[PDB]
């Protein structure tokens, strides 16, 4: 499975 | 909802106070009821309405696949009844309901007021990540529709970030990184996947020397994710 | 109930996948289900109900403590509203529930129909375990009675346990753990937990020599959590 | 805090 982006984005 | 007697201000502590206590439902619920009081979010709103959601549908999404791959042997030896079916179609009606109600909340009526690049482009993230799970768990008639939706939503995402956010804003960055693994996991698209990993990694890196510290920090962490995936893809 | 109507085999089966998903709600409440069958349980499905409600109940003891912790420093130094409070309210509440639950189904009737010692001891245990979580939270005029509710299951079962199971057997040693943790942390007698610790240690390394491999295996499991504690408290 | 019992006892 890939990474996908994390919830909290600056 | 059962929220509609509480402060917003009220609903937004304690969001926060779940966070802490890794109460992910009761985050998200609380984050609902802030976002039905009707006022726009703000950054440390998203987020948190963001990381809510993620970890309660990360948590279903986990036990899906567990279920389905459980299934799926079932189906190669011994009949063992249908609660296997069952259960498993249990957790994947939860989890559809659960990005049925983030869907609801971004519709009504949080991206339709959301004018700036930095809210705009996370709330159709969002749609499209929510898409995406669903796209996941998706069998029937509806695949291809539910996939076109998720698609449409990271366009469109994608087309404002391109020009309104620096290619190193970590919003634009992680947009891309998912948009991405949507190519890769669901749309059978693994060059279009790879393609836009790499030129998103490689416009970030050049505006690199722009940035604070912290900012540096911030972008390096997505691109480092973007660099797993393709030693993974390639 | 909403599992009236599945097959008692059904919810064990499912019960049993939920664990594989690590969902536990959804464990407890096929167990709770299966309980309410009306039948007497396997030494597998009683397992399988401890697993689920003490991991469930685990979520709740370790969010309570985040959100007392919280709530101690703010009455150290701003005054923030009523929110911290509301919300450890509304945790305690819950775990309280989960309590109430558990004590409900082992009053009905589970140890009043449990003869053989495995069983009784195993339910006894848990009556103890489940006053002590609901000590664990308790602070008015009903401390002393819950702390004694506690006490009284647990010597119920200790009693049991020195007359009809081996030094080694696993479930008479981890109700000695939990008694002693019981001492230790609810009633205010770290001497006695200490000492019960040690003679249960004692007594059944005497009697290791006469098991199989499998059976060491699992008693020195216990026996190194009894150790564990020791060296914490001494 | 100390060490409880597991919940699966043989
Ligand atoms: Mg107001
Ligand atoms: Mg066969
Ligand atoms: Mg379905
Ligand atoms: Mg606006
Ligand atoms: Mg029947
Ligand atoms: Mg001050
Ligand atoms: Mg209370
Ligand atoms: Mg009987």
């Amino acid at each position: 499975r890939a990474h996908s982006s994390p919830a909290f984005l600056q | 909802g059962a929220m509609g007697s509480m402060e917003r201000a009220s609903l937004i502590q304690k969001a926060k106070l779940a966070e802490q206590a890794e109460r992910y439902e009761d985050m998200a619920a609380f984050m609902k009821g802030a976002v039905e009081k009707g006022e726009e979010l703000s950054c440390e709103e998203r987020n948190l309405l963001s990381v809510a959601y993620k970890n309660v549908v990360g948590g279903q999404r986990a036990a899906w696949r567990v279920l389905s791959s459980i299934e799926q042997k079932s189906n190669e030896s011994e009949e063992k009844g249908p609660e296997v079916r069952e259960y498993r179609e249990k957790v994947e009606t939860e989890l559809q309901g659960v990005c049925d109600t983030v869907l609801g909340l971004l519709d009504s009526h949080l991206i339709k007021e959301a004018g700036d690049a930095e809210s705009r482009v996370f709330y159709l993230k969002m749609k499209g990540d929510y898409y995406r799970y669903l796209a996941e768990v998706a069998t029937g008639d509806d695949k291809k529709r539910i996939i076109d939706s998720a698609r449409s939503a990271y366009q469109e995402a994608m087309d404002i970030s391109k020009k309104e956010m620096p290619p190193t804003n970590p919003i634009r960055l992680g947009l891309a990184l998912n948009f991405s693994v949507f190519h890769y996991e669901i749309a059978n698209s693994p060059e279009e996947a790879i393609s836009l990993a790499k030129t998103t990694f490689d416009e970030a890196m050049a505006d690199l020397h722009t940035l604070s510290e912290d900012s540096y920090k911030d972008s390096t962490l997505i691109m480092q994710l973007l660099r797993d995936n393709l030693t993974l893809w390639t």
